[PDB]
C-alpha cells in the first residue's frame, strides 16, 4: 500500500504546474549576399 | 598523381596583365608570359582562395 | 494565318515549362533565365519578378538554355541565339540539319552539342569580342567513344579542356587543337546528370538508378557513391556557401540534401513539383547563398533557404529544414475558361483543368495569385461536409462576374464540372465564399450568370 | 527590419565583455558556489588559489587532467581573456574547455570537480559563451542543487526554451519537462553530437547513460501516436544505437540494446533495417553481462517485424556470425528460464538456417523442439523445410527420428504438408 501511494506521489508531483513553453522556431528575414564565383574566360587561353 | 597529361598544355604562351581578372594571378611585376603550366598552377591557387577546400574531398 | 485585326502580345500565365533552366550571375544579383515553349522569360532572384522576354519568338521550341554574365544563349531546333535584354543581338547558325540538345558556354569557346554526337565549338573572332561569333571546329564523339551527350560541363581551372559526359563514360576535349586527351572507365549505370563542384577538378554524375557518382577527373577515379534507393535523379547542385551541402532533385518530386561531411541525410523534401510533369528537373543553389532556386515541368518555380543553426555554438551538427520562400507559377494544365474581373484591363480569371483557379493581372506579371479554395466556417453551427484529406474542387466549366459591388459580399459564381451546385468566389478578398447554390431539381449546372447590379445570381439547372 | 530588435543582437554579442563597473558587477557575480556579495568582492588569484588545490585533487583522482594544468589551469591563463582573442583561437579554447567538461561530466558529485569548474565559470565566461555543453555534461544530474545552481547562473539558448520557468526555481525540475525538452526535434540531434563526441573521447558512465535511455525510450513513446513524427524520428536513434554499440564497453552495449528493443516494438520496420541491426549487435559483443542482454534483445527485434518471410532463412554471413557468438549450447540454456520469452519466431527462423547451412546438426533441433513451445505456421514452415531436407540430403536416421517427433505431435500437419509435396507412403520409402 505504501508503494502505490508512492507511486499515487510519484504522479502527483511530476505533475507540473505553469506551463514549459516549446522551441522557438521563427524564420529570419534572409537577405541577398554578395558572394564570389569563378570566370571562364581567364579560364581559356590562346596559342602562341 | 595524374591519369592524363595535356601535351598542348606546356607549349602555350598565355598574357596575363592583359585583363583585370588575371592581373591578380602575378606574382612579381616583371612577369606578364606565363607559361600554361605555371599559369594553370597560379590560377588553381586563386580558385581555392576563392572556393575554399572542405574537408570531404580529402 | 496573318490577321488585320488582331496581333500576339505575349502569352500571359507562365513561368515554366520543364526545360533545365539556366541561371547567370550578375555582380551581386542572380537573374533566373527560364523558357517557355517558343520564347523565353528572365526572373530576378530576389524578387521572382520578370524582367526580359524575347522581343521576337523563336520558330521551334527551346532545347537548351546557358547564360553569362550579361548574355543568355538559348538553343531552338537548329540555331542557337545570343541574346541581351530580350533583343536578338546575334544568331548563330550551325551549318548541319540536325537538333542542338546541350549548350555549353565557357570563355571565348561557345560549346554547341547536337543530338547526333557532334560537338560544335564557337571562337570569339576578337579576344574582347562579347560573344563567340566565328565557327572554329566540328568534335565528334563516336560509337566507340561512349553513347549520346548527356551533358556538355567545362571544370573549373582546366585550360581549354571541355568535359563530356555520355551515357558510359567521361571524356575531354582540348578544344584549341581539338583531341581527346583522357577517357574515363565505364560507368555501368547510364548517367543522366553532372554538374561541376567548388572543389577542383570533380565533377558530380547522377545515373538513372539512384548512384551519384562523384568523378574526381584529375586521378580518374570515383570518390564519393551516394546511393538513392531506386529514384531517378534529375538535378545535381552543391551549396557554394563553404558548408559542405549536395542538393539531388529527383523526378518524382523529392529534393534530398546531403552532408557530406557527416556523411549523412539532412532533409528529404517530398513533392515540391507533380510526379507526370517530370518532377523536379532543374534545381540549383545562388552561388555563395543559402537560397535554392527549383523548377520542374509542373509550371512553377520555388525558392527554399537554409535557415542559419538555432544552436549558437554547434552549428553544423543541428542544420535546419529548408523552408519555402518566393514562388511563381501558372497552371499545371491548359486553361479552360477565362473571364474578366475589371473593366480596367487588369485582372483575368483563369480556370483550369488542374482543379484550381487563378487571378492572373495583365499589367505586372508578379501580381498574380492562385485563389483560394478554404471553405469559410458555416453560419448554423454544424459541420460541412467533405474529405478530411482535403483535396480541390472539380474543374470549373462556366463562370459569371459582375465588379459592380465588389467586396462587400461575393461577386463571383463558378460552374464545376459534373456538380450540382454552382460556389461563389470573393473577388477582392481571393478566397472562395460561404454560399453555394443548388439546383433544386437534381441537376447539373451548365450556365450562370449575374446580374448588372450584382444583388441577384441565376443558376441554370 | 527595426531598431531594437538589431540591438539585441548586438547585445547578445556583447554579453561578455566588461565596460562599466555596473557589467562587471553582473558578470562577476555568477557564481557557482558563493552567494551574490562573495562573488562580486573577490579577485582572479583568489579564485584561482582554490582552482589549483581543486584540479590538484581532481589529478588524484583521476590523471587526465594532469594536462588542463598546463593549458586550461596554468598561471598564465589569468592575463587572458576571451575577448581579446581573435577567432583562429578562441576555437581553439572552446573545445578545449569542452574537452574538459567531457573528462569532468562523470566527476561532479565532489565538491573538488564544482571548486574546479567554479574558476572556468569565472575567468572564460562559459556560462554565456558555450553554455551547450556545459549544460548538456550536467543534464543527468537535474535532481540535484548543483543543476538548479546552473540554471540560476546560465542564460538559456533558444533550444532549451523548455527550462525557461525553471531557472531561480525553488523546485527542481522534474521528469515530464525533461521529455518535453527532449521531444524537441533538432535537440535530438544535438545530443547525437554530443553523445558521438562523449562515445569518441571514450568517457561514457553509467548515469548519463541510464538517464539519455530513460529518456530516448521516452521520446519514442511520447512520439508513439504521431506515425509521421517516428518516421522522422528513426535516422536520430538509430544513427545513435549505431555509435553506442560501435563502442567498445560494457555499458553502451546494453544502453544500445535498450533503444533497439523498444523503438522496433513501437514501430515495425523493414526486414533488412532489422537485419542490419543483427549484425551490428553481434559484430562487438564480447561483454559477460551484455551477452544476455544482446540474446533477449535478438529475441525481441524478431517479433516486432511481421509479414511474408517473417521466419525465412537468415543469410549465411548472419548465421555464421551467430554460430561464433551465440553457441548451440548457449541458446540452449537460455530457453531452459522458466521465464521463457517470447522466442519463436527468431527460433523458427534459426532452425530453418540451421537447416539450410550445416545440414550436420540436428540434434538441437530435436532439443530445440522439445524446450520451446511452438505456433502452426511456424511448426508447418519447419516441416516443409525438413522434408525439402529429406529429399536432397543422404538422409541419416536422425532425421527420421526427427519427423517422429513430427508425427507423435500433430501429425495431420506434416501429413497435410506431404500431401502438398509428394506422397504420404512415400514418405517411409524416402525415409
Amino acid at each position: 500500500s505504501r508503494a502505490k501511494v508512492e507511486n499515487r506521489l510519484s504522479q502527483l508531483e511530476g505533475r507540473d504546474l505553469r506551463t514549459t513553453p516549446k522551441v522557438v522556431r521563427e524564420a529570419k528575414k534572409v537577405e541577398m549576399t554578395e558572394a564570389r564565383a569563378y570566370n571562364a574566360d581567364a579560364d581559356t587561353a590562346k596559342a602562341a | 598523381e595524374a591519369a592524363w597529361i595535356d601535351s598542348d598544355d606546356e607549349k602555350i604562351k598565355v598574357p596575363i596583365l592583359v585583363t583585370n581578372k588575371t592581373k591578380k594571378l602575378r606574382t612579381s611585376y616583371n612577369e606578364s608570359k606565363i607559361n600554361g603550366v605555371h599559369y594553370i598552377n597560379r590560377l588553381r591557387s586563386q580558385f581555392e582562395k576563392i572556393y575554399p577546400r572542405p574537408k570531404w574531398v580529402d | 494565318k496573318n490577321s488585320k485585326i488582331f496581333s500576339p502580345f505575349r502569352i500571359i500565365g507562365n513561368v515554366s515549362n520543364g526545360v533545365p533552366f539556366a541561371t547567370g550571375t550578375l555582380g551581386s544579383t542572380f537573374y533566373i533565365v527560364t523558357c517557355v515553349g517558343k520564347t523565353f522569360q528572365i526572373y530576378d532572384a530576389n524578387t521572382l519578378h520578370l524582367l526580359f522576354v524575347s522581343e521576337k519568338e523563336t520558330p521551334s521550341s527551346i532545347v537548351a538554355l546557358s547564360a553569362h554574365f550579361h548574355y543568355v544563349y538559348a538553343a531552338y531546333e537548329n540555331k542557337v541565339g545570343i541574346y541581351k535584354r530580350g533583343i536578338e543581338e546575334h544568331l548563330l547558325e550551325l551549318e548541319t540539319d540536325a537538333n542542338v540538345e546541350h549548350l555549353c558556354i565557357f570563355g571565348d569557346y561557345l560549346c554547341a552539342s547536337t543530338d547526333d554526337n557532334s560537338i560544335f565549338i564557337y571562337k570569339k573572332s576578337d579576344p574582347q569580342d562579347k560573344y563567340p561569333s566565328e565557327f572554329y571546329t566540328k568534335l565528334t564523339v563516336t560509337e566507340i567513344q561512349g553513347g549520346e551527350i548527356v551533358s556538355l560541363q567545362h571544370l573549373a581551372t582546366y585550360l581549354n579542356k571541355l568535359t563530356v559526359v555520355t551515357k558510359s563514360n567521361v571524356l575531354l576535349f582540348n578544344v584549341r587543337t581539338g583531341k581527346l586527351v583522357f577517357t574515363s572507365n565505364e560507368f555501368p549505370d547510364q548517367i543522366t546528370t553532372a554538374e561541376p563542384a567548388p572543389v577542383l577538378d570533380i565533377i558530380a554524375l547522377g545515373t538513372v538508378t539512384g548512384e551519384v557518382i562523384m568523378f574526381n577527373m584529375r586521378k580518374g577515379k570515383r570518390i564519393r557513391t551516394i546511393k538513392i534507393p531506386q529514384s531517378r535523379i534529375s538535378s545535381l547542385s552543391f551549396r557554394t556557401d563553404g558548408s559542405s551541402h549536395l542538393s539531388v532533385g529527383t523526378s518524382s518530386g523529392d529534393l534530398i540534401f546531403y552532408d557530406l561531411d557527416r556523411r549523412s541525410r539532412i532533409h528529404v523534401l517530398k513533392n515540391i513539383h507533380r510526379e507526370s510533369y517530370g518532377g523536379v528537373t532543374q534545381a540549383t543553389f545562388l552561388n555563395g547563398q543559402p537560397i535554392i532556386v527549383t523548377s520542374g515541368g509542373d509550371n512553377s518555380l520555388k525558392e527554399y533557404v537554409f535557415d542559419p543553426s538555432l544552436s549558437q555554438g554547434s552549428g553544423d551538427v543541428v542544420v535546419q529544414p529548408p523552408r519555402y520562400l518566393r514562388s511563381r507559377g501558372g497552371h499545371s494544365q491548359p486553361p479552360s475558361y477565362i473571364a474578366f474581373a475589371d473593366s480596367q484591363s487588369h485582372f483575368m480569371l483563369s480556370a483550369s483543368k488542374d482543379r484550381s483557379l487563378w487571378s492572373f493581372s495583365l499589367r505586372k506579371d508578379a501580381q498574380s495569385q492562385e485563389m483560394s479554395q478554404r471553405l469559410h466556417k458555416k453560419q448554423d453551427g454544424g459541420r460541412v461536409g467533405g474529405s478530411t484529406i482535403k483535396s480541390k474542387f472539380p474543374e470549373i466549366v462556366a463562370l459569371a462576374i459582375e465588379n459592380a459591388r465588389i467586396g462587400e459580399w461575393e461577386n463571383i459564381i463558378t460552374a464545376h464540372k459534373d456538380e450540382k451546385f454552382a460556389r461563389t468566389w470573393d473577388m477582392r478578398n481571393k478566397r472562395v465564399g460561404r454560399w453555394t447554390f443548388d439546383t433544386t431539381d437534381d441537376g447539373f449546372v451548365k450556365s450562370v450568370a449575374m446580374s448588372q447590379c450584382g444583388n441577384f445570381g441565376f443558376i441554370g439547372s | 527590419s527595426s531598431l531594437s530588435d538589431q540591438l539585441a543582437q548586438v547585445a547578445s554579442n556583447n554579453a561578455t565583455v566588461a565596460l562599466d563597473r555596473k557589467r562587471r558587477q553582473k558578470l562577476h557575480s555568477a557564481s557557482l558556489i558563493y552567494n551574490s556579495k562573495t562573488a562580486a568582492t573577490q579577485d582572479y588569484d583568489f579564485i584561482f588559489e582554490n582552482a589549483s588545490k581543486a584540479l590538484e585533487e581532481l589529478s588524484q583522482i583521476e590523471p587526465k587532467f594532469a594536462i588542463f594544468s598546463r593549458t586550461l589551469f596554468s598561471e598564465s591563463s589569468i592575463s587572458l581573456d576571451r575577448n581579446v582573442q581573435t577567432k583562429e583561437e578562441i576555437k581553439d579554447l572552446d573545445n578545449a574547455i569542452n574537452a574538459y567538461l567531457l573528462l569532468a561530466s562523470s566527476k561532479w558529485y565532489l565538491a573538488p570537480t564544482l571548486h574546479a569548474t567554479e574558476w572556468l565559470v569565472r575567468r572564460f565566461q562559459i556560462h554565456v559563451k558555450n553554455t551547450e555543453m556545459l549544460l548538456l555534461s550536467t543534464l543527468n544530474y537535474y535532481q540535484t542543487p548543483v543543476f538548479k545552481r546552473i540554471l540560476s547562473i546560465i542564460k538559456l539558448p533558444p533550444l532549451f526554451n523548455c527550462l525557461s520557468n525553471f531557472v531561480r526555481s525553488e523546485k527542481p525540475p522534474t521528469a515530464l519537462t525533461m521529455i518535453k525538452l527532449f521531444n524537441d526535434m533538432d535537440f535530438l540531434k544535438l545530443y547525437t553530437s554530443y553523445l558521438d563526441q562523449c562515445i569518441k573521447h571514450n568517457a561514457t558512465y553509467t548515469n548519463q547513460l541510464l538517464f539519455t535511455t530513460c529518456c530516448f525510450i521516452n521520446v519514442v513513446a511520447f512520439n508513439s501516436n504521431n506515425d509521421e513524427k517516428l518516421n522522422q524520428l528513426v535516422p536520430i536513434l538509430l544513427e545513435i544505437s549505431a555509435k553506442l554499440l560501435a563502442s567498445k564497453s560494457k555499458d553502451c552495449q546494453i544502453a544500445a540494446h535498450t533503444i533497439l528493443v523498444v523503438f522496433a516494438t513501437a514501430l515495425p520496420l523493414k526486414k533488412t533495417i532489422i537485419l542490419a541491426a543483427m549484425e551490428t549487435i553481434l559484430s562487438n559483443l564480447d561483454a559477460k553481462e551484455a551477452k544476455h542482454s544482446a540474446l533477449l534483445t535478438i529475441c525481441k527485434l524478431f517479433q516486432t517485424l511481421k509479414g511474408q518471410g517473417n521466419v525465412d532463412q537468415l543469410p549465411s554471413k548472419i548465421f555464421k556470425l551467430f554460430d561464433s557468438k551465440f553457441d548451440t549450447v548457449s541458446i540452449l540454456t537460455f530457453l531452459d528460464k522458466e521465464d521463457k520469452p517470447v522466442c519463436d519466431k527468431f527460433i523458427t527462423s534459426y532452425t530453418r538456417s540451421i537447416a539450410r547451412y550445416d545440414r550436420s546438426k540436428l540434434n538441437i533441433i530435436l532439443s530445440l523442439l522439445k524446450k520451446i513451445r511452438l505456433e502452426r505456421y511456424e511448426v508447418r514452415l519447419i516441416i516443409t523445410d525438413l522434408i525439402y531436407l529429406s529429399e536432397i540430403l543422404e538422409d541419416k536416421s536422425q532425421l527420421v527420428e526427427l519427423f517422429e517427433y513430427f508425427i507423435s505431435i500433430n501429425e495431420d500437419l506434416v501429413l497435410k504438408c506431404l500431401k502438398s509435396l509428394g506422397l504420404t507412403g512415400x514418405x517411409x520409402x524416402x525415409x
